[PDB]
RNA sequence: GUUACGGCGGUCCAUAGCGGCAGGGAAACGCCCGGUCCCAUCCCGAACCCGGAAGCUAAGCCUGCCAGCGCCGAUGAUACUACCCAUCCGGGUGGAAAAGUAGGACACCGCCGAACAC
RNA sequence: UUGCCUCCUAAAAUGUAACGGAGGCGCCCAAAGGUUCCCUCAACCUGGACGGCAAUCAGGUGUUGAGUGUAAGUGCACAAGGGAGCUUGACUGCGAGACGGACAUGUCGAGCAGGGACGAAAGUCGGGACUAGUGAUCCGGCACCUCUGAGUGGAAGGGGUGUCGCUCAACGGAUAAAAGGUACCCCGGGGAUAACAGGCUGAUCUUCCCCAAGAGUCCAUAUCGACGGGAUGGUUUGGCACCUCGAUGUCGGCUCGUCGCAUCCUGGGGCUGGAGCAGGUCCCAAGGGUUGGGCUGUUCGCCCAUUAAAGCGGCACGCG
RNA sequence: UUUCUUGCCGGAGGUAGAGCUACUGGAUGGCCGAUGGGCCCCACAGGGUUACUGACGUCAGCCAAACUCCGAAUGCCGGUAAGUCCAAGAGUGCGGCAGUGAGACGGCGGGGGAUAAGCUCCGUGCGUCGAGAGGGAAACAGCCCAGAUCGCCGGCUAAG
């Protein structure tokens, strides 16, 4: 759970603009 | 419980949880009401729990209205079954609730008791909900 | 009037209509500028690619 | 445990084929439809399968008569 | 069966000119009907074969 | 040229309809009487024909007025939305929906025929 | 399940997938086709012996309702719906133009022959209200033909036209003709695809709150807590099929560990629902320890004798 | 220039939104007032009597994907002006010689799933990766900026 949560939430960065591959 | 006598189509697409409620957003029957603030598929079991909570808090007097009706069937496929092989059978009866929709209404002489009963109902509900009043 | 339209952003990630509006304006690279008439056609092109260009009124 | 559904006919590609203002030739199919959603107007015939076709050359126009949508052909002035 | 593909042939040119369905139960007897014989160049009575 | 007189025809076919109140017969539109005459009843001269003016505008017809029912119905706003901006929210530019009240409306023109005075 | 038709999904052109949601099919009609003409009640009253939810019926309006070969869009008192006549548009045989849709499919203007209706009146109306009601080619028939006729005076021995024969229903139809077993298996490949493990998810599972209804001899919260609600964790069963099928060895036991705390001693709070005590329930603070046997494949368990206790899990269900 | 972009013009839609007394399936009230059961007056004429099962109807109120009295925005089909001007390396037709017919994720609109999956299946003149280096996202195909012809002891910036 933690791994997916972190990988997903790191899209909430100014560089990514709320989007990342594979969420 | 609340279950439709019948539905024209028993396997329906999920109600679209979008936009604020366009109708039923004001207390039209009672003096106080519970206004939803988030989208949720409020099930007939949740409606039953909320109305029983309100009725048991107001005890003897008072009148309760349940504006939403759970007439939308959410289906569930049998447990431990793979994806495919058709759509599941109807499992839950839900009312598509949107923000601003008044779900329950209450008339009761005592304002504190009415608000406490509506608070009971809100705690039973799966969404953020506030106590609105007819007096605008 | 006259509009000086300078492409500030890139066509990478831009839609087909936006890229075609840019080339219709005459903009092929970032920071390229074109002086055009402030007519309805120019305003429509600017509206389509507004996020990709900066527009100034030529004195 | 299976689904009783899964069948469907071919899409019949109905609808308007020549819209308002389009210049058409005589005998050109204007509307593929089931029934008279549009009715044959002026210089427009109705096919056996409800296909509205132009009877004369001209430009397609859509009108309303007795509250019924109709497809007409307006003659085009010779150049 | 039921609705056989009967063949209508003319009486004069005796040409099997048409083929059409007919419910044998409702119309058991040979279907005599006026049709066009191209050989004769005119409408002639045709009956089932 | 005119009439509450006529038919024929008129619209993205109700702003025209429904209903209520009031009015008209010189000629038209009607109403109407008996089956010698074409014609018709899945039976019936009720619908279609014959002779009509002894009699009538009751109804249809049309005229005026009622916004009651229906109909139309803005501007504004909202919903929604194309594009754009925006880390989760949301916002900008453009477009933009029924109800209602404000409201509109008891419809809107040409051909020809009759009498009127010329 | 497989082909065709209708709808929704389908995101207001068209088209659009899923073992998505619903149904139909694949017939039927010689009078349910053509033409010409005409129509006219869905429901209250008065009633109409019997004959009320119904008669043969009569009126009014219900304003276009209503109902109407077979599911959507249409067709209405401009009737595609309901009756009637014709005698066979039962309009068939030769069919520029255009077209809509890969082949296949589908639309019709219009010209000619012959007719059918309507006729005075016009000269007007190409199967069914429309989309399903079907099967290519091959190969064979069967009728007709101004074709051919293997030297022909010549004929017999093939073609053209229109028609027939497939639940070829796996419905673009591999043969005219065909079911299985393989753990005795083999080979070519695949992590394109399953079993283990890993990964994502967390329905299930596991551990955790409330307006607390109620139970707890008196009392919601000492202990609990229904009806509902919200999450944690990733130890179960799953879902997915993302690494691995030119190999990532499985369960259990042994050996050796290491880590987490979701506590089986050491410290506390409440209950003192111990008024009190010996005891015990509940909730907050990993250093060590946490037995030996029997029956268990036994992952589980139960049992015997102890123990301060005989913890729960992760580590490829740690460790070949 | 038939392609494409923009403006304008003509056009058919039934989606988003709603609206439902506008249809097909629903919702708290009382109402002239249906079987009226029930008191019965004591008619088996005929009639109030309805504490309760509550007809049609009616009152503000609510939903739908296979509902629609309505109904956008976009998209699409045409016409017209231009713009793109050493043309897009455009569209079309005919011959090239193909490979491709395993896609991935992200944003939006959806189906299946539990409105879980880095799930699955669609749509998207949507993007990117595939086939894309460079900068930012610590690392990090698909996110953001930006499309690398080659050099430079140059300058300005993008996202950060």
């Amino acid at each position: 759970a933690k791994r997916g949560r972190k990988k997903r939430d790191r899209k909430h960065s100014k560089a990514n603009h709320g989007k990342r591959p594979n969420a | 419980m609340l279950i439709p006598r019948k539905v024209k189509h028993r396997k329906q697409h999920h109600p679209e949880q979008r936009g604020i409620a366009s109708g039923g957003t004001s207390v039209s029957f009672g003096d106080y009401g519970i206004q939803a603030l988030e989208h949720a598929y409020i099930t007939n079991r949740q409606i039953e729990s909320a109305r029983i909570a309100i009725n048991r808090h107001i005890k003897r007097g008072g009148k309760v209205w349940i504006n939403i009706f759970p007439d939308r069937p959410l289906t569930k496929k049998p447990a431990e079954t793979r994806m495919g092989s058709g759509k599941g059978s109807p499992e839950w009866w839900v009312a598509n609730v949107k923000p601003g929709r008044v779900l329950f209404e209450l008339s009761y002489p005592d304002e504190k008791t009415a608000r406490d009963a509506l608070t009971r109902a809100i705690h039973k509900l799966p969404i953020k909900a506030r106590i609105v009043t007819r007096e605008e | 009037a006259e509009l000086k339209i300078t492409q500030v952003r890139s066509t990478i990630g831009a839609r087909w209509k936006q890229r075609e509006s840019l080339r219709t304006l005459g903009l092929k690279k970032i920071r390229q500028s074109v002086v055009r008439e402030d007519n309805a056609q120019t305003r429509g092109l600017i509206n389509t690619v507004h996020h990709l260009v900066e527009v100034e009124e030529v004195g | 445990s299976s689904s009783r559904n899964g069948r469907d006919s071919a899409a019949q590609r109905l609808g308007v084929k020549r819209f308002g203002g389009q210049v058409v030739k005589a005998g050109e199919i204007l509307v593929r439809q089931r029934g008279t959603h549009f009715h044959p107007g002026v210089n427009v015939g109705r096919g056996g399968d409800d296909t509205l076709f132009a009877l004369a050359p001209g430009a397609v126009e859509f009108g309303a008569k007795r509250g019924r949508k109709t497809v007409n052909i307006v003659p085009v002035a010779r150049p | 069966d039921v609705r056989p593909k009967i063949t209508l042939a003319c009486e004069v040119c005796k040409h099997r000119n048409y083929i059409t369905k007919k419910n044998r139960r409702n119309d058991p007897d040979r279907l005599e009907i006026k049709k066009f014989c191209p050989n004769c160049g005119t409408h002639q009575p045709h009956k089932e074969s």
